[PDB]
């Protein structure tokens, strides 16, 4: 066949990685074990965990966009309310 | 040459490819048009209309 | 008997590569069909502004439409009214609906000719021997049924159309004499036109095709064979190598 | 390497149509395969621009043709350049299927590159006959009625079956505007199984008319197959222009003009030339059910070619009488042709019989002991 | 060559090409009566005008309308008023006769129209748009 | 597909039978002169299908010489063909030289693998 | 990249697509989303009136608009299908990444049964979650000024596109 | 990448055939020879050749179907004639 | 069937307003059943003060 490029991927046998060395794994049979194991515990205390770490990311940035929103959404409505037309006609 | 002024350059030699073919355009569509007239002398509808007269 | 007689090659003057339609005899071809054959066929598939410059002039053209009369949108409380017709209709058959065709020429149905030259086997000289073909008496050993006539080239031989072309039935604008024989060889002309508008153009484009792809395909044959030339005169040669190895 | 070689998507035109190595001694039966590519892409491209401007609807299906004649800009062109591309489609492919046979192209191992092959040959039958329905011509409706109601045979299901198909009690508004729907899907189904044939043309590649190995002489695709190529191009599109500027309604049939109507016959239903001969092997058996099953049998006859051929060679250029009798069954599928042309009257009827059946047996008796004595008559000759 | 006759297909085609123009009749339209013909599938607010408003078009100052353009510019024969409907804001149908300048008020966002067709009181950007129209005896032709 | 052992033993039975040998052979030998392979310059084995592990088991048993000269002639063949020409009359194949040297590889690769599918379903009582 | 570029290319045709069977509807939405987006090209100078002209098939949005949108419609899904086989045959030269962002050429587990098996359990939250859209509040995405014919003379209230434009 | 199956085809380098050896090629440019060098002479008896060979072959084949065809046109007619339906209703 | 014939006498005889087709009307009018039933019987007995 024709001659192909390199890529940064192999297939079974030459993956591409390092040579490793030194490492060994071990795994059970899951006709042996029992799933479902632990999802209590998980559940409450795990979720938890993530919760409290990643939640100041997501918080901020929407308590941001929350208030800028609401504060033109409360000067749109005096705008064009009858209090508040006077402003209007100075800023149309 | 002819060589030097025309195939030399590809750049050049495709450009009188359009340049002729843009002048064979035309030049072909009249040479048909107008031997396909002749060829139907006295059947066209501008022989009918020009009889009434 | 049944398949119906085999009609012969005509003359027609548009038959062959170049030639285009007289124009001429679409002219005149469209004034019998106005006058003979408008009673009890229809054209329902041809424009009036096909007409302008092909067999009439333009205001011959916004005149001839003008005469009928068409249906148009409601007034201002939705009461029906009509309007004249202008360059963008049809042109209207001689009958409303389907039953009321079959009733005026007793129970047949007439076709549409706006396709009937390229819808009947015998493409131009169908038509042209169908109009003339018909003898005074059907042939010894046959008696028709009441109401149709006797012509062989129908297959089957009985029809239910009858003679409608004599002589010095229509006078021409040009001094042309009316016989039987002219008109059948101008209402074809006319019907061909019809049912292919196109005929002209598309013959004056294909000869401007032709003569481009053909000499296309001749230069083609030239650098076939000049890219070519080193494997068609390739030589070879065999020396046995040694068997010492 | 070169970027031709280095691109995820040049590398595959490179080794298709540019790199790949062909036999330096194939002739010009071989460039039929290409012009059948030239040919789809046809049907598809005229077809695409000639869809902006039909409608599917029993009541518009036949105006809207007409429309597309007389008011599209060059829209002649592209009915004409579409009804006749159909009709060069099948004489081009007969001429592939034919130089096959021929050449022995079936035999191993080429058998799936065949079998593809048929299921092609089938979906192609299947996109004309639909296509030729979408006109609603007065041929179209019968050629629906006849070629739909073939079903009502298989014992039992049948009847329901052919109510499904037709959506209905016969072929009416719910026929055509799903017969439509269906034409413009399996173009792009054929366009996969080409993907598919020519995958399987890939692994082996093409044979040559000595039927020996090709393997000693080859010659790159680009440069000589791309401009050998283009010689048959001009002359397919100079034949193809003559039947479309000169003589567009020669091949169609003249009824097929008249609109589709329910109550009236035609005088003769005929179906279109290239679906001619299959129509009298319906014909010839004195029955219903055994027509399908005789009908549908001549095109998986040719499934079994790869194991009746007893023969130690390929092809027929190299034998006396396996080369002769070819040409009678080519010409007896020509004969059988032209009694489907003609009316079911004497002696059409007995002719329709011996002819159908030297066209199945030469797939099952003459191929194989011919080509068993021509084994002997090449031994003894030689020894 | 090829290229032109698949693109060409695409472009209008001869009843479409023919339904370009319509004629409207020079007696027929009313004093105080408003025609909205769809012509070109557009909206045309057609009206055939008194000799009074003209002065009334051009009354108010230049200040007032931000495309600065007279009534007879607008329209050339004084007796009609043939505006194209498309509103140069949005696109709305204003109510026909019914405002405080005799021509028309669109209600969607309150502009003003004139019976030259210009804005008067809104914050519509330009004036109202006056089709292709051509007198030929008893009939003119827009577009 | 028919094998090449069952068309042999056809023939060896066919050649021994004078009767036979008289009617046939004498009618074998234009059917080859008729076939028309001999004036491009090819013996009969290099007409056979190779794409099977019978044949190509047979090809590799090939000595080199007689492997060496059926690339050449198959290469001529191609060249040939291409220009619908044939080759010049003094260097066609004559009766003598169409010898059958594919023949005893063929057969002793067939018997071989006939035997090995008679030994996978042998019922021993 | 060129997995990130034939990505906005699919992106594209998708926006078109969706577009384009928006039309096929001929709602009252439908036309004026039809006139404003296919308008917008009259903003290059000196082509923009022959190109709109040309894509209308006429002077407005009508049959020769939709007659050709419909056909276009049913095109463009077999481009897009076309152009995801060319976006697996980039994205298989290298593979996907990992949320780490580092080399994930150390360890590697086969696609069958790990995530045919897991991508089996979105495939049934995805089905349920539609099929809660489809059989308890069907209009829910959509806007009801969709359900009147389209009309050439009169205006919606507000044209407004689809959430996703 | 994954392995593939066995075929009967490489590419440029590994072709797949017999090793060759002893065997020479010649070529010219095609700047340097004239094409349409033999055009005549081979169209006339080049062409006589190859018909002569390959014409029984495809004659004799068609000689057997038009004589078939015809005796049958031809009795058709005479089935459906005047003269002939006497026998048309012994086959009817 | 409806009762008026063509769409210039539904206008007619309701002072130029084009009644709808409520065959769709309910996922047609912002409000959903909830607009309907309003409508109806939301009409005061004056207009409110200033208009
Ligand atoms: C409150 C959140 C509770 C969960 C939690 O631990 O909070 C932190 C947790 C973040 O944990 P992390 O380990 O920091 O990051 C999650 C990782 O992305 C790792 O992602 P993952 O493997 O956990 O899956 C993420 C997500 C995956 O969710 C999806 O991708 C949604 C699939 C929807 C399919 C159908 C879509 C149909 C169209 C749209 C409707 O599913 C979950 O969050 C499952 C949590 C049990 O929050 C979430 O992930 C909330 C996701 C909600 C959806
Ligand atoms: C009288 C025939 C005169 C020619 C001749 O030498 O007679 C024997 C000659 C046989 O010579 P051969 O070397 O024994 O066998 C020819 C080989 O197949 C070798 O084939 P080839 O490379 O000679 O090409 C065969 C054919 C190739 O012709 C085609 O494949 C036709 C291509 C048509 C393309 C467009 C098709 C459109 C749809 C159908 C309409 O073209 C020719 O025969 C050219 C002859 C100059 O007869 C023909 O080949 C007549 C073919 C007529 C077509
Ligand atoms: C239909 C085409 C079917 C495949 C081609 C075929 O059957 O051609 C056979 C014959 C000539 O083919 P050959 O292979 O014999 O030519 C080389 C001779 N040395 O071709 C002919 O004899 C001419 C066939 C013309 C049709
Ligand atoms: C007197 C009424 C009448 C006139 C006038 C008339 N026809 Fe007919 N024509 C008929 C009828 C009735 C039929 C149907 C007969 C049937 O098919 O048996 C018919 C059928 C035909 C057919 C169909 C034949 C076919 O084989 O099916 C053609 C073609 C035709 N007419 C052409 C013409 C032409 C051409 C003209 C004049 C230019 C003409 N007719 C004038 C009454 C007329
Ligand atoms: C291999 C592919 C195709 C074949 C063989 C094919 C064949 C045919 C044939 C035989 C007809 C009838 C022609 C006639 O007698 O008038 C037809 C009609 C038609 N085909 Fe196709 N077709 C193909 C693909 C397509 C595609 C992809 C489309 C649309 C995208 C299409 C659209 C049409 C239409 C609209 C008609 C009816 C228009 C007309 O013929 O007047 N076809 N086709
Ligand atoms: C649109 C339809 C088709 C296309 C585009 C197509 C294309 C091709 C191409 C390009 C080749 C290789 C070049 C050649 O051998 O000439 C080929 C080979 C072949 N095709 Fe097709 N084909 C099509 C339909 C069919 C059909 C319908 C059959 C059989 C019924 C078939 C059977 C074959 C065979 C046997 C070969 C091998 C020929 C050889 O190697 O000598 N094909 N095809
Ligand atoms: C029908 C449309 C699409 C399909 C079926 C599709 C399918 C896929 C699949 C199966 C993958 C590998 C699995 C995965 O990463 O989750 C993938 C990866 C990717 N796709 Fe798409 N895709 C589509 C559209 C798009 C679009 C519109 C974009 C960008 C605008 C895009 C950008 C990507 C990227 C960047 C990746 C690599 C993600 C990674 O490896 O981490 N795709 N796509
Ligand atoms: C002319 O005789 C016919 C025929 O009448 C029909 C209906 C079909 C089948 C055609 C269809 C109605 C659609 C089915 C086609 C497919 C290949 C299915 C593809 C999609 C799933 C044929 O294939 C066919 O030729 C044998
Ligand atoms: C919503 O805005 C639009 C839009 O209005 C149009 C017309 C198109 C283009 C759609 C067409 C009318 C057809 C052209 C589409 C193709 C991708 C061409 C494919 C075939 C050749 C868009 O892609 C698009 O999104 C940016
Ligand atoms: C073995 O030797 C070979 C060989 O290997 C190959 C590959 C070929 C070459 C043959 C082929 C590859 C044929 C391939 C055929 C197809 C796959 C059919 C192609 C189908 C399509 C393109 C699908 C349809 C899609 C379109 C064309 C869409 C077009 C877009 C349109 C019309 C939209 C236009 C609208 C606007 C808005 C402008 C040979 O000829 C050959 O022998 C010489
Ligand atoms: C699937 C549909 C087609 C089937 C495949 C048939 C092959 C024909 C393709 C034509 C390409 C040939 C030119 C190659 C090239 O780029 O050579 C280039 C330049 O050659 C030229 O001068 C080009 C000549 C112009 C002719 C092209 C006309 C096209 C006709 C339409 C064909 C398809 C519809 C490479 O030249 P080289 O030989 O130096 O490498
Ligand atoms: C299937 C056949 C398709 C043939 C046409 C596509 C050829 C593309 C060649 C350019 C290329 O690969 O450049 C790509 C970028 O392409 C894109 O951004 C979008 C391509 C979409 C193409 C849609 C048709 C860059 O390729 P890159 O530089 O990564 O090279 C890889 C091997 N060295
Ligand atoms: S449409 Fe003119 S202001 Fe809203």
């Amino acid at each position: 066949g024709p001659p192909s490029g390199k890529t940064y991927m192999g297939w079974w046998g030459h993956m591409g990685g390092p040579k490793q060395k030194g490492i060994t794994s071990y795994a059970v049979s899951p006709y042996a074990q029992k799933p479902l194991q632990g999802i209590f515990h998980n559940a409450v205390f795990n979720s938890f965990r993530r919760f409290k770490s990643q939640f100041l990311y997501v918080l901020i940035p929407a308590g941001i966009y929350w208030y800028w929103w609401k504060n033109g959404n409360e000067y749109n409505e005096f705008l064009y309310s009858k209090a508040g037309r006077e402003e209007l006609e100075r800023v149309n | 040459s002819l060589y030097k002024t025309f195939f030399k350059r590809n750049a050049v030699f495709v450009g009188t490819i359009f340049a002729g073919a843009f002048v064979f355009q035309t030049v072909f569509d009249t040479a048909i048009t107008s031997w396909y007239e002749n060829h139907n002398k006295g059947k066209l509808w501008k022989d009918v209309k020009a009889r009434i007269a | 008997a049944e398949h119906g007689l085999h009609a012969p090659a005509y003359a027609w003057s548009h038959n062959g590569p170049f030639e285009t339609f007289d124009h001429a005899s679409i002219r005149r071809g469209y004034q019998v069909y106005r006058e003979v054959c408008a009673a009890c066929h229809s054209l329902d598939r041809v424009a009036w502004r096909t007409l302008v410059g092909v067999s009439h002039t333009n205001e011959e053209v916004r005149n001839m439409a003008e005469e009928f009369e068409y249906d148009d949108e409601p007034d201002e409380q939705g009461n029906p009214k009509k309007r004249p017709g202008k360059l963008s209709d049809y042109i209207p058959g001689p009958y409303p609906n389907e039953q009321a065709a079959r009733a005026a020429n007793q129970g047949a149905l007439p076709p549409d000719l706006s396709l009937i030259v390229k819808a009947r086997h015998g493409g131009c000289d169908y038509i042209f021997s169908l109009l003339t073909g018909y003898p005074d008496e059907p042939p010894a050993g046959v008696a028709l049924p009441p109401g149709s006539n006797y012509n062989p080239y129908f297959p089957g031989g009985s029809i239910a159309m009858a003679r409608v072309l004599f002589d010095d039935m229509v006078e021409y604008e040009d001094g042309t004499p009316a016989t039987t024989s002219q008109m059948a060889k101008d209402v074809t002309t006319f019907l061909n036109w019809c049912a292919e508008p196109e005929h002209d153009e598309r013959k004056r484009l294909g000869l401007k095709t032709v003569i481009i792809l053909s000499s296309l395909y001749l230069l083609s044959i030239w650098v076939k064979k000049f890219k070519w030339a080193g494997i068609k005169t390739r030589k070879f040669v065999f020396n046995p190598p040694k068997p010492r190895k | 390497m070169a970027f031709r070689k280095s691109n995820v998507y040049l590398s595959l035109v490179n080794s298709y149509i540019i790199d790949s190595p062909q036999p330096s001694s194939i002739n010009y039966w071989w460039n039929m395969g290409s012009l059948l590519g030239l040919c789809l892409v046809i049907q598809i491209v005229t077809g695409i621009f000639m869809a902006m401007h039909y409608s599917s609807n029993i009541e518009l299906a036949f105006s809207s043709v007409e429309h597309i004649m007389r008011d599209v800009h060059n829209g002649y062109i592209l009915r004409y350049l579409h009804a006749n591309g159909a009709s060069f489609f099948f004489m081009v492919m007969f001429m592939h299927m034919a130089k096959g046979l021929y050449y022995g192209s079936y035999r191993s191992p080429r058998v799936t590159l065949w079998n593809v092959g048929v299921i092609i040959f089938i979906l192609t039958i299947a996109t004309a006959f639909l296509g030729y329905c979408c006109v609603y011509g007065q041929m179209s409706h019968w050629g629906a009625t006849v070629i739909t109601n073939l079903f009502s045979a298989i014992p039992f299901v049948g009847n329901d079956i052919v109510s499904w198909l037709w959506g209905g009690f016969s072929v009416s508004n719910p026929t055509i505007q799903r017969f439509f729907a269906l034409h413009y899907l399996v173009p792009f189904i054929i366009a996969a199984m080409v993907i598919m044939h020519l995958m399987a043309l890939h692994i082996h590649g093409s044979s040559n008319p000595l039927g020996i190995t090709g393997n000693l002489d080859r010659i790159p695709m680009h440069s000589y197959f791309i401009f050998k190529d283009l010689v048959t191009v001009f002359l397919f599109m100079l034949i193809l222009a003559l039947f479309v500027f000169y003589s567009p309604n020669t091949l169609g049939h003249p009824d097929n003009y008249i609109p589709g109507n329910p109550l009236v016959t035609p005088a003769s239903i005929v179906p279109e030339w290239y679906l001619l001969p299959f129509y009298a092997i319906l014909r010839s058996i004195p029955d219903k059910l055994l027509g399908v099953i005789t009908m549908f049998a001549a095109i998986l006859v040719l499934l079994v070619l790869p194991f009746t051929d007893r023969s130690v060679v390929r092809g027929n250029t190299f034998k006396v009488l396996s080369k002769f009798f070819f040409f009678i069954f080519v010409f007896n599928f020509v004969l059988l042709g032209q009694i489907g042309a003609c009316h079911v009257e004497v002696p059409y009827v007995l002719m329709g019989q011996i002819a159908t059946f030297i066209y199945f047996a030469y797939f099952l008796i003459i191929v194989p002991v011919i080509s068993t004595i021509e084994n002997v008559l090449f031994y003894i000759g030689r020894v | 060559s090829t290229v032109e006759t698949f693109i060409s297909s695409m472009t209008a085609t001869a009843d479409v090409l023919a339904m370009a123009k319509v004629e409207v009749n020079l007696a027929a339209i009313p004093l105080g009566k408003n025609v909205v013909v769809k012509w070109q599938g557009k909206p045309v607010f057609i009206r055939h005008r008194t000799p009074h408003e003209i002065q009334e078009a051009n009354s108010v100052d230049m200040s007032a309308l931000k495309d600065p353009q007279t009534d007879a510019d607008r329209v050339k024969d004084p007796q009609w008023l043939i505006m194209l409907g498309i509103c140069t804001h949005l696109g709305c149908v204003p109510i026909g006769e019914a405002g405080d300048f005799g021509g028309w008020f669109c209600p969607c966002h309150g502009s003003h129209y004139d019976i030259s067709g210009r804005i008067r009181k809104g914050p519509a950007p330009l004036n109202l748009e006056i089709p292709a129209y051509e007198f030929d005896g008893d009939k003119v032709i827009v577009g | 597909p028919q094998s090449f052992t069952s068309i042999a033993r056809i023939g060896d039975y066919i050649l021994k039978s004078p009767v036979l040998s008289k009617l046939c052979v004498p009618v074998a030998n234009q059917f080859i002169n008729l076939a028309g392979y001999k004036k491009l310059g090819l013996k009969f084995d290099d007409l056979i299908a190779e794409e099977n592990p019978i044949m190509q088991t047979a090809l590799r048993r090939l000595p080199e010489d007689e492997s060496y000269a059926r690339a050449y002639r198959i290469i001529r063949a191609h060249q040939t063909e291409l220009t619908h020409h044939l080759l010049p009359r003094n260097e066609w194949i004559k009766a003598q030289e169409d010898v059958p040297y594919l023949l005893p590889y063929i057969l002793e690769a067939e018997a071989a693998a006939k035997e090995k599918d008679e030994l996978d379903n042998i019922e021993v009582s």
